[PDB]
């Protein structure tokens, strides 16, 4: 069946904190190793930063509006709906698990991502959303 | 060893006091219309020019810079209220230009956006002068620049003010080419049209992103070093480039894990309010920016009226200079030694100016407070360290130019909403025009009616009120940003990791006059 | 061996000509005009003040130069024509300061002189850029600056314009303490009353001198060095003083014995004229100002366009590129490589601008031209040798900056009383502008009518035609001063002198863009 | 952030194509010769002295620089072919002497081992040049030299040819002095007889070791540091000598996980071939040399023949510069812009020679090409950054020196087994003389036969196609060795680790003739 609006919005959340870790990484290396920049935070100067991702399911594009909130929340819009999503991603065994609270109903799951494909699997099955290429890299 | 304990400042105020409240909601109302404020000048140009951007297929500037920087990445923007109601019947938001400090590729860099849908990205004086702002501030901090250029020109109505002098169009490629000799990075990504006066900015850089749709540029005049399919593209190369820089920071000052201060922030609101004839205690302001709320106070029972100390903000440490009152001898001093002291072990300066006006006082006898005065002037003048100033209040007289007003060149300034800037207060003022006017017609022997008095002050006091408007000055480049206080801390934790990039040199000093 | 002869350059014009005649009446007027006005500023703020100012006993400011400088020393004053108009109905003779180049006691010196009978020595705007700039001369040049304060502080009716931003008011005491600590001199001496906001330049200043009638500055505070009877004691122990500085003049430059031009400079105004529409050969100017009119073209037969070469002027050594028409590709790579030539030599540099306008032609692909003159551009900014540019004729465009405009920090730079100058020629503009709203509102489908053509278009040409004019441009400071073509050699004598203070250094050069 | 994907270069060859076929046939042919020479070469001088050397209880220079180096520890042998066929009668493998780069605890060290069994030891001139290219490699890379003395003095009959001049034998003591001055380590192992003419080595040394069995050089002389029971001892003598050497490796360049090519290094055989009248790009050996296959090409579209662009290997950065046809105006200009470029950020430099001989077009203008090659080799002549040159196919006329041939110092250079080297193509030269003499004999009136034309040719091509051999210009040290293409990759790691000892100053050039 169609995957839902909720798969949606965790996979969006799943992609910002693999960008996320990657910035911890490259945090690590450098000398500097507080400085705010290094945060994830997206924070601007008296406005809310919101980003225009575009996810693709099955035949169908999607695309969702994700505002970063001040207190590490995100605010994720995509077509009508407006969703509140907080999550962390945490190592279980050598596998990476999010968790994440979609709207208040907290929900686990298995995230691995390679190439454009993001794999959720979870108790109630798998979910695949694809990247779309920059289609310049051909 | 770093296992013994330090005292911390602040005390938690009286959140049931009248005083509290009142302050808290003046204080919430001024920040509240800044927020409106700068979401009306986010919107940009209009509707029709957004629209018309769009159809031609080129990303509206604020979402080049979100695509540009690293994903997640804070963007430390500079003076959103450029132009605001500069020009009589032009509204031109952000000054037609966007410029700001984000992270690319790991790499603090500066990056400079036309606007194209305000007058097509013509070139009004203050956006000239924002552009030489942003570039010397890349200039001293050793930052990579990056422009993205969709140009239109000079604004030709304008034209005495934009291309003749010294600090008007023509010191922008001349910035360019004193940051390239110097090994700062020069990027240009002609984004838009390539009209005349603009091929200068490609041809100055150091490297070239020009999107396809001038033709002869790329296949035959060779000033394209790169070519790309459309902006996302070229944004993308961008990321690129700055990847093959070979650039790594170096720093030069010790490091401690950071720590949050002790009391919320927000709690600043009750304490300064928007009235500026009540005083606070700037102990409270260091206390709930700081680190752990950890300050180490110098020379504390000795001109009490300046607050200096040590502490560290992010790790980083910092000298901490503030006014607690009216400036006087013991003041000046105190500030003359703790910079001298500051410069010799390399630490960075931040002041806080909150200067008091002298209608409490009458004289003042202002000839021994020039005489010390001097002294933190040139002080402050020589140092080499990197000074921030922060006005959290009134800022009067020679007083602002002793804590490192822009005259003084600091890496950065920014201002609260409720600032108020000028060379005196406006009734002193009217009192001293007053005072040489009756002087001098008694002189001539003419006789001077109060009716005259009232038709002399009236203005004055009118004129001094409109311009020391924190939006009148920040509509100027005066300074680099209205800022709200809850935010302060973090401003400048970004504004000193900036200022980190370059390398701190000594500090030579002229002759003490003792 | 200095023996063997060479070509000298000029030709005797006809003086029978009609061409040479109307060209000589018109350039005559002009120059006669300029001396009245000269000599109308020079009689300062008017009869009631001087009258006032020497009941009170003190000199007149211009007595004050002619007593500190050296016997019969020539004194070179800068903007002369600051404020000439700029203010609507306020006249503010030479900006109400007094700024130039005169030896005392041997010593090139910078001196600023307030001027009481101006406004009581108040502060306009342009009097603080007048002074910012001959400070900035002063420090690029390596000069002691010697201060005759007789002040009035800010003009509070403009205070927003005089106290806030960073080149206002508080820059000049961060001048000075700056150049106290490269040490060059500062001597100030306080000829008129110490007011409020004025005793910081005494307290700045590394020695002080103060006429008798605070009393406490002398005896208690200590602000003073010196203590004078009067003026003329003053002055006199500011020269001892100078004396006592301990400096002695390097130059590092091969010096040969001057020898006078072949031809006589008033022939200028025959050549030259009054009007930009007719053209001259840039030869005939040079062998009027060379030593013995002795040139050595380089790269005569290509880029013929520029004209570039080496000369003697004074028996200095000096680079001279100059326009003789329109500039084109093989022109800017030309003058890039005699910029380099002359960088690695170590040769100062002279400019003369004669921009020639684009009505002539309609297109000239400003692509390629602007490709080219990048280069040029860059190779003029990066240079480090002393640069001094003298505007003889138009000056449009980026030509502007590819001749080392303001932007591009001259040491000096002169205009002739016949220049122009702006972004473009008046009539290019309207077309401009008329072809934007005709294209647009065609795009919208609203017809353009001719009416509206000329309603944009009269406008816009009398506009520009005001902007260019040179009292336009000098009555702000665009320049340091209108001269008669006459003197032309000998300003630069005195120029180039000064220019010699400081020692070269070497050039670093970004990246040449081949 | 370095999240963003890269393309990647490079395409899969076709493996059924008969032109790929016939070309790894060649190729492969080619490969398998070079090795079987090399082996015979390591076989050494020849049973005879081998049985000799060892009955001397001394151990064989290979075992020598086997036990010395850490153990694994890949070494970098240079010049294996010297001295091969140069001299008429005399055998002389390895030019009698063994040079290379080695990792002995832990630091990189240029050995440099006599080979006893050559003619005793003798030095034959190519001996000497060995040594001396040798030691300039060290000098230019910051390397501790280690010498294993079993030397025989110079040869003899051929004196005049290695005493005298300044490229001569005494040099090598130059050398070592020097890079004693400059704190370059020097240990010397006399491993053989101290004869006449070598106890200087050891005088000259920072170090000794000596091997029992002069005897008074130790006991009395104090020539001997260290004494060792013989040739096992004195190893590991010398890797704890160079462990007391008290240094650390500076690196001053960004680094980065390094990654393997995506496709592999044997295809190269089926895309180069060994015709060099076939062509073919450049980009299938970058991307199958260079990390990840990854390359960020820098102006693609103009000057196509040139090939500039930025990579990564083993982590280090690399700008490289490669041939794909003949060199133009357009394709100099890149390439200038892109020496300049890549010297400003500090960044080492490879270039691939593949110059494509004039056979094909007659005239190509020489003159244009001149004018504009000449900036490119001025250019590359200043740069300071490590310069690496591989010569993958033809290197003629003044391309060679454009592309940084030996004349222009690049820290290594390397030749495919498939190149060819000379000033022009043969058929070429022959045309060229067969012209001059017709021309003259006409002029004198003299007749030109067609058999004087085939009597002038043919020799001259035979002789050019002589010398161009790859084993002619190895023989000389015209370069430091033949790779196998298969091991490209590999070797240039090791060169660029080693040229990173150096620290990398700054780029001075001269007059950019525009
Ligand atoms: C370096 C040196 C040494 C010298 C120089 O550089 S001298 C440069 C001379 N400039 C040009 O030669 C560019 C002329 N523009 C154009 O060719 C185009 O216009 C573009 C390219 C701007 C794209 O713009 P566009 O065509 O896509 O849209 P448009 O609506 O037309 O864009 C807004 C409209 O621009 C009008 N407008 C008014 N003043 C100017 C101005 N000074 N420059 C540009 N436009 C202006 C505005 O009044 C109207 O809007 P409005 O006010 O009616 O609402
Ligand atoms: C550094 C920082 C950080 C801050 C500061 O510095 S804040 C400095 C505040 N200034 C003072 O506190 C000096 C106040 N002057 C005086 O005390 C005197 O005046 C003197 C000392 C100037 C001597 O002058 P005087 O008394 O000998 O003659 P007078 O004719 O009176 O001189 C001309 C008359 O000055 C009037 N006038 C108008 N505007 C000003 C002005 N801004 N300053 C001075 N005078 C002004 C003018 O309008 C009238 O002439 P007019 O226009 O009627 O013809
Ligand atoms: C710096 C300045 C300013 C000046 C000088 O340095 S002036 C140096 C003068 N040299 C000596 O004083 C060393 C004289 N050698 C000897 O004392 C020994 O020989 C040893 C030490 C070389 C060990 O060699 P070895 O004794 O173990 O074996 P051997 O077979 O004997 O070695 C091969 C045989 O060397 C013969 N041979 C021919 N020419 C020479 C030559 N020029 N040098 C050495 N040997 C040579 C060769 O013809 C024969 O072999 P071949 O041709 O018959 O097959």
């Amino acid at each position: 069946k169609a995957a839902a609006k909720e798969s949606l919005c965790q996979a969006a959340l799943g992609l910002i904190l693999k960008e996320k870790a990657m910035t911890d990484t490259f945090t690590l290396q450098a000398h500097d190793q507080f400085s705010p920049f290094s945060s994830s935070s997206g924070r601007r100067l008296n406005i809310s930063y919101t980003r225009n991702m575009t996810l693709k399911d099955g035949k169908n594009n999607v695309a969702i509006a994700v505002t970063y909130n001040h207190d590490g929340s995100y605010s994720m819009q995509i077509e009508d709906k407006t969703f509140q999503v907080l999550g962390n991603l945490y190592s279980e065994g050598d596998c990476t698990y999010l968790k994440c609270s979609v709207n208040g109903v907290a929900s686990k799951a298995k995230l691995i991502i390679l190439e454009n494909t993001i794999y959720l699997f979870s108790k109630e099955g798998s979910i695949e959303i694809d990247i779309p290429v920059p289609k310049y890299l051909s | 060893y770093h296992g013994d304990s330090v005292a911390s400042l602040g005390t938690q105020p009286d959140l049931g006091s009248a005083l509290y409240q009142e302050n808290y909601k003046q204080m919430k109302a001024l920040v509240n219309q800044l927020h409106e404020r700068v979401e009306h000048i986010k919107l940009g140009g209009g509707e029709k020019a957004r629209a018309l951007h769009i159809s031609r297929g080129k990303l509206l500037p604020r979402e080049r810079i979100d695509n540009l920087i690293d994903p997640g990445s804070p963007f430390l923007e500079l003076s959103q209220f450029a132009g605001y109601q500069l020009y009589d019947n032009e509204e031109v938001p952000g000054g037609g230009i966007i410029t700001g400090i984000g992270r690319v590729s790991g790499v603090e860099c500066m990056i400079i956006a036309n606007d194209a849908t305000v007058k097509g990205g013509a070139y009004y004086p203050v956006t000239v002068k924002k552009q030489l702002r942003a570039q010397e501030i890349a200039m001293q901090n050793r930052l990579p620049c990056i422009y993205l250029v969709d140009s239109g020109g000079a604004y030709l109505p304008r034209q005495a003010d934009v291309f003749p002098d010294r600090d008007h169009f023509g010191r922008t490629f001349y910035n360019q080419a004193i940051m390239s000799s110097k090994n700062i990075a020069q990027i240009a990504v002609v984004m838009g049209s390539c009209t005349a006066g603009g091929a200068y900015v490609p041809a100055m850089a150091d490297e070239n992103i020009i999107v396809r749709k001038a033709d002869l540029h790329c296949r035959k005049s060779g000033v394209s070093d790169h070519w790309a399919l459309d902006d996302h593209h070229a944004l993308h190369l961008t990321r690129k480039v700055v990847r093959n820089l070979n650039y790594q920071k170096k720093l030069d000052v010790t490091i401690e894990p950071s720590e949050e201060p002790l009391f919320p922030a927000d709690e600043l609101y009750g304490i300064v309010g928007a009235n500026l004839k009540r005083s606070f205690d700037v102990r409270e302001v260091i206390a709930r920016i700081v680190d752990g709320s950890r300050f180490t106070e110098f020379k504390a029972f000795y001109g009490d009226t300046l607050v200096t100390g040590f502490a560290r903000i992010f790790g980083y440490p910092v000298g901490i200079v503030g006014n607690n009152g009216v400036l006087f001898s013991e003041s000046a001093k105190k500030g003359t030694h703790f910079v001298q002291l500051c410069c010799q072990r390399n630490i960075p300066l931040l002041f806080l100016q909150n200067i008091t006006g002298f209608m409490v006082g009458r004289e003042y006898e202002a000839e021994g407070i020039a005489k010390d005065g001097a002294k933190m002037v040139a002080a402050v003048a020589c140092a080499q360290v990197p000074k921030i100033t922060l006005i959290i209040g009134g800022s009067y007289g020679a007083g602002n130019y002793g804590m490192c007003g822009r005259a003084y060149s600091p890496r950065f300034l920014y201002i609260w909403p409720n600032a108020r800037i000028s060379v005196m207060g406006g009734e002193q003022a009217a009192n001293v025009l007053a005072t040489i006017t009756k002087d001098q017609r008694a002189r001539e022997g003419k006789q001077f009616s109060s009716a005259d008095e009232a038709a002399l002050k009236e203005p004055i006091i009118k004129k001094f009120e409109e311009e020391g408007n924190p939006y009148y000055s920040s509509a100027r480049v005066w300074d680099d940003g209205i800022i709200d206080p809850a935010d302060t801390r973090l401003v400048l934790g970004l504004s000193f990791s900036a200022a980190l990039n370059a390398p701190i040199e000594k500090t030579d000093f002229g002759i003490f006059r003792m």
